[PDB]
């Protein structure tokens, strides 16, 4: 609603603290974000499959649905433009670089390929589109020619 | 540099006094359109019959935002309404008939193009009825091939307009709604006028694909008001019409005439059918598969006893038995079967006779066979005379009985040809190789393989073989075609081999084993006859044609190269080219084919089953030896009729509704009249 | 599906086989009178091929693979007719069998296998999860030691 | 209140009122196409059914066998089936948590603890549900 | 020639009074409808149905 | 491309075929009728293309 949203901040359920970012990110609203994001949010991160401790051990013995889906909607926030807009330095590598971590948990989560692998590609669009925002050769050269190595 | 761009072809520009009141009527603004028509009136200032860039002029503007106000605005002021009628009624706005009713040059529509006309290209029963109700006609389309007519024969003044003209003419007689509503049975017509659309579909080849889409329009429209039936005793009425005995399905007939198969493949016009099939046996689909499997069994097994019954005591419910068309079938296979049986058995020793004996006497087994082939060729003559030559020549399989039944007789005249003529006996070998009984033997076995291979036009009854057999029908045309292909690049290497080798051929007494040929365990002389050169490129694509027989015993090695060349080429392009081809041919058939597959199946299976519908029938060794009524018949039909076509119109209005997007003329509308009211209000309130 | 196809080539097999044993059974030899005491479609020189059905059977099988030589359809007698007959009907059913009926698989098997790709996984995790569940049961020891 | 007759069973040819279908047999089948067409409704199934789930699996069985039974017509009584089977899918695919998940997948209309419903859909070749992706992971894990 | 076109099944036909009131409800003038409906009670000059 | 034969689409395909088979029969006499005086009727039949 966007006006909604402002009055309502004027005055499932993964989570609560980060899921109207975690919402907001799956629409892909640049608007509702940049309005949540004003207050600082920290997205929690999600651990990796590996894990073994009660940090994901319990949860995964508790429910292992939850968890599996939390994670997902914790990737699927990540990955929206809108979201590696406003919150990365450089949004190509990062797409370039959550694509590869998109794709990796294709093969771990094999229950849920499609779904991670829908994000890799929705990152990897993200970055061709951004490059075909690019109009001059010294834009082109900037962009192709830039590390983030010192 | 830089090109200058000009309008080189301009037109009259609109006086912005003008431009304001086309303005206006686009907005709905109806007092600043009233002001100006008075004004013009009186200072004259505005065309009001004015005309926009794209040359539509006030009238047509409202006309598109359907302003029936404005309308009759404008109408009741003096504005020019040429062509009006016919963008009303292509933007299908009822409510314009007020165009109808007033009464008193760049157009999109073509100089032919009547009222009536595009009603019927739009299909609006409703547009189309209002304008019935007036009298109102469409000219006759002159019959195909009407070179008599002169006029028709006078096409050379503007052969486009008068193939649009055509064209124009059909796509009204063929819309679903005038059919329905000007037709007295609007489902002959349909299944006529389809038949004739394909038809000029072929003479016109240009145009094709249009006559073609009306008639596809003609049979889904037939098949669409059968669906409508919501009683079997509608069906009945409808399927058993005679246009003029009845209760002979007589419509289901017209529209195999007419190859209407979507009509017929229609599921109650099956189930109807079906019931009359399997008279006799209640039930016979909840029957177990077992269980019907022995009833099968059993019936067959009886066919001598149902038959002989029959013939005998026609009245006996043993007689009446063999009647039922599912019994026939099952007993006319039975019979067949048999006879492929006795077959079998005529060459298995059974009563083999000396191989020796020259013209010998019919063995049993012979005797026995040749009843069911008397028989079989006086089915066909039943057949052909029923029928007509022309109908038993549609059947291609019938062709195939034709070739079997002739090579049949043929094989018994020449058996007579031997007998008499040939009363010695001879050691085989010495035997000429025209001997009448070595020719009647290989006819015989020619005969053999068309008889079994027949068999396959039983697949058709059966739900998993039939659909099948039907592809395969449609994927043989193509390679028929292919073989066509084929031939020629069989012919053209066929003449080169031939006339490099011809002068290398050998007598046979000097090759192994006096044998000459590629059919020798030695292959020789391959190419150097024609005859020969065609039969070993042949083999060749099976690859039973070794390479050696390309050299030649002088050894010439350019020749033998150039040779080896030839053959080469002509097995990459046979097989790895031509053949490869073919798959792909296939292929993209099948799909095709496979999506109409059921429909293509049924069809096919209601012409088996009608076939056995008949009164005569018996298997083929056993052939041994008031105007009232009509009056009510038509009365009834058209009852149906009138109840099928208002169900019909009212399921296509319905489906249009709610499976039609919204476009953006809609768009424009509904600003329109939101604007429209604003401007009222405004006025009032202000 | 191959199976429903298999019947139909099954169909024409038998034809062609009743054809051709019944132009060639009048020149059957004996295995004696044949070299190296052989007769067959399986000896070093393939011969009475088309003598009788269950030989013509399988001569007519082999072809399709293309084990079957042309050589066959000779009669020692050399009666020339004859042999252009057999030889057309051998030659018909391999056009028939391999031209035709073989090249129509192919586009009857590309058919299916693009619908049934279409499924592919719900196919295979169900078939699968049978089969996981057979052993999810308790009542399981090897096939060796199955039995006490 | 409401009530849609109970189609009589598959072949019932005992009950004289199938054998109505001497008479307007149309009529006959259509009635009862569209009988099933209501009883497959995703809602109908949601508002009435104690156990939606296994009211679908079952309908959709008794479709499909209908289906075959009634050649004609066959293309409507699969498509009514298919719609049962991806109604039962959707209904899983709702769960959230793996304690719903296991409730629903190890309970025995009526030992337990056995995955029961599963045994039924694979029974019924309810292959969508069965190869569900929260599904399958359960299944992994044991 | 030409060929006469004619409604084949006639139905009968809305008398004037009776297309206006059908037109009013495909407009959703609820007075024009009204008016009809009440002189109609008393004119009996359509048939509401 | 088919002057000279009006109605050819309308000619059924045996008669098609029949009037094909004569002119190709007697596409020598045509050849030369054209050779030794285009303007004959018989040099005019030539010149149609089909
Ligand atoms: C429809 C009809 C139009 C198609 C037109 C053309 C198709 C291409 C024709 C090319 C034929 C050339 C082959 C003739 C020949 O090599 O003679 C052998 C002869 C036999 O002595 O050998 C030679 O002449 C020279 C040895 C070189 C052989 C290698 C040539 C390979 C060329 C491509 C082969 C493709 C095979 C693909 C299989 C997957
Ligand atoms: C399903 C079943 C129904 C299909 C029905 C019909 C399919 C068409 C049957 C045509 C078979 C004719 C061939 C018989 C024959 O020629 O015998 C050889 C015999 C062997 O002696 O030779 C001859 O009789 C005469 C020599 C002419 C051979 C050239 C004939 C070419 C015809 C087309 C061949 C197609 C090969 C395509 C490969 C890319
Ligand atoms: C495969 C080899 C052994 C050749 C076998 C030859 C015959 C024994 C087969 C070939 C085709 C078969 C026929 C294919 C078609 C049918 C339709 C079938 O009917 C149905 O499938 C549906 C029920 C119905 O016919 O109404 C009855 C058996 C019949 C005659 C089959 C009878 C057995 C036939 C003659
Ligand atoms: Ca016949």
């Amino acid at each position: 609603v966007v006006g909604a949203v402002d009055i309502l901040l004027n005055h499932y359920s993964t989570t609560m603290d980060v899921a109207p970012v975690i919402l907001a990110a799956h629409r892909n609203n640049y608007e509702i974000l940049t309005m949540l994001l004003k207050q600082d949010v920290s997205l929690p991160k999600p651990h990796a499959v590996g894990c073994e401790c009660t940090l994901c051990s319990a949860k995964n013995k508790k429910d292992s649905l939850r968890h599996s889906r939390f994670r997902l909607d914790i990737y699927r926030c990540l990955a929206s433009p809108a979201l590696i807009m406003l919150t990365e330095e450089d949004p190509i590598l990062r797409a370039f670089e959550l694509s590869a971590d998109l794709k990796e948990l294709s093969l771990v989560e094999v229950e849920f390929r499609n779904d991670y692998e829908e994000l890799a590609r929705q990152c990897k669009m993200f970055a061709k589109d951004l490059l075909a925002q690019a109009r001059n050769s010294r834009e082109l050269e900037v962009i192709l020619n830039h590390t983030s190595s010192d | 540099d830089r090109i200058p761009l000009q309008i080189v072809r301009a037109e009259t520009e609109l006086s912005a006094e003008e431009k304001a009141f086309l303005s206006a009527v686009e907005k709905g603004d109806y007092a600043t359109v009233k002001q100006a028509l008075q004004e013009a009136e009186i200072y004259y200032n505005v065309n009001i019959n004015c005309m926009d860039p794209l040359g539509r002029s006030a009238l047509l503007i409202a006309i598109e935002n359907e302003n029936l106000e404005i309308m009759e605005l404008l109408l009741n002021h003096s504005v020019y309404v040429g062509d009006a009628l016919l963008y009303a009624i292509r933007k299908e706005v009822v409510g314009a008939v007020e165009l109808l009713l007033s009464y008193r040059q760049f157009s999109e529509f073509t100089p032919d193009i009547t009222p009536i006309m595009l009603a019927a290209h739009t299909n609006n029963y409703e547009i189309i009825k209002l304008l019935v109700q007036k009298r109102v006609t469409i000219p006759r389309p002159h019959q195909i091939r009407c070179n008599c007519v002169e006029c028709v024969s006078s096409s050379e003044v503007d052969s486009l307009r008068h193939s649009r003209s055509r064209l124009n003419i059909y796509k009204a007689l063929a819309s679903p709604s005038l059919i329905a509503l000007s037709s007295e049975d609007p489902i002959l017509t349909a299944f006529r006028l389809g038949w004739e659309l394909k038809e000029l579909s072929k003479v016109e080849n240009e145009f094709k694909a249009e006559y073609e889409e009306l008639s596809q329009q003609c049979k889904l429209f037939a098949k669409d008001l059968l669906d409508q039936a919501r009683s079997s005793r509608e069906l009945e009425i409808i399927l058993n019409h005679r246009d003029d005995k009845y209760h002979d399905l007589a419509k289901l007939k017209v529209a195999i005439k007419y190859h209407q198969k979507e009509f017929v493949a229609q599921p109650n016009c099956q189930q109807l059918l079906a019931t009359l099939w399997y008279d006799g046996f209640p039930g016979w689909r909840r029957k177990h598969w077992v269980v019907k499997l022995l009833t099968c069994m059993t019936i067959g097994f009886l066919f001598p006893m149902l038959s002989i019954a029959y013939l005998i005591s026609p009245r006996s419910n043993l007689g009446l038995f063999i009647k039922k068309p599912f019994i026939k079938f099952i007993c006319h296979t039975a019979s067949y079967l048999t006879f492929l049986f006795m077959l079998l058995l005529a060459s298995q020793h059974i009563v083999r006779t000396d191989l020796h004996v020259q013209g010998p006497p019919p063995t049993v087994v012979e005797w026995m066979i040749l009843p069911w082939v008397l028989g079989f060729i006086w089915g066909e003559i039943k057949e052909m005379w029923d029928g007509g030559f022309t109908e038993y020549i549609h059947d291609w399989w019938n062709l195939m009985d034709f070739a079997m039944n002739s090579l049949y007789l043929a094989t018994i005249s020449l058996k007579i040809v031997a007998y008499v003529k040939y009363n010695g006996s001879r050691p085989r070998e010495e035997w000429e190789m025209w001997h009448p009984t070595l020719i009647a033997e290989a006819l015989f076995a020619i005969s053999n393989i068309l008889s079994s291979l027949r068999l396959i036009s039983l697949f058709t009854a059966n739900s998993h073989l039939g659909p099948l057999q039907i592809s395969l029908g449609r994927m043989l045309l193509d390679i028929l075609k292919f073989l066509f292909i084929y031939c020629l690049v069989l012919l053209a290497f066929a003449n080169g081999l031939n006339q490099l080798y011809f002068y290398y051929e050998t007598r046979a007494i000097d090759e192994p084993n006096n044998c000459k040929g590629i059919r020798c365990e030695k292959q020789n002389n391959a190419f150097s006859t024609l005859f020969e050169t065609l039969q070993s490129l042949f083999w060749s694509v099976f690859g039973l044609l070794n390479l050696y027989v390309t050299n030649v015993k002088a050894r010439h090695e350019f020749t033998e190269f150039v040779g080896a060349t030839m053959f080469g080429t002509y097995n990459v392009i046979s097989l790895v080219v031509l053949l490869n081809m073919l798959i792909a041919m296939m292929n993209n058939s099948y799909q095709l084919i496979a999506d109409h597959a059921d429909i293509e199946w049924k069809f096919a299976r209601t012409k088996l089953w009608m076939s056995y519908f008949d009164e005569g029938g018996t298997l083929p060794p056993p052939f041994n030896i008031r105007h009232a009524d009509s009056l009510i018949q038509n009365q009834h039909y058209q009852e149906v009729i009138r109840n099928l076509v208002k169900r019909y119109v009212a399921a296509m209005i319905r489906n249009s509704k709610t499976n039609e997007g919204l476009t953006e003329e809609n768009f424009k509308e509904l600003k329109q009249d939101i604007s429209s009211f604003r401007y009222e209000v405004l006025d009032l309130l202000g």
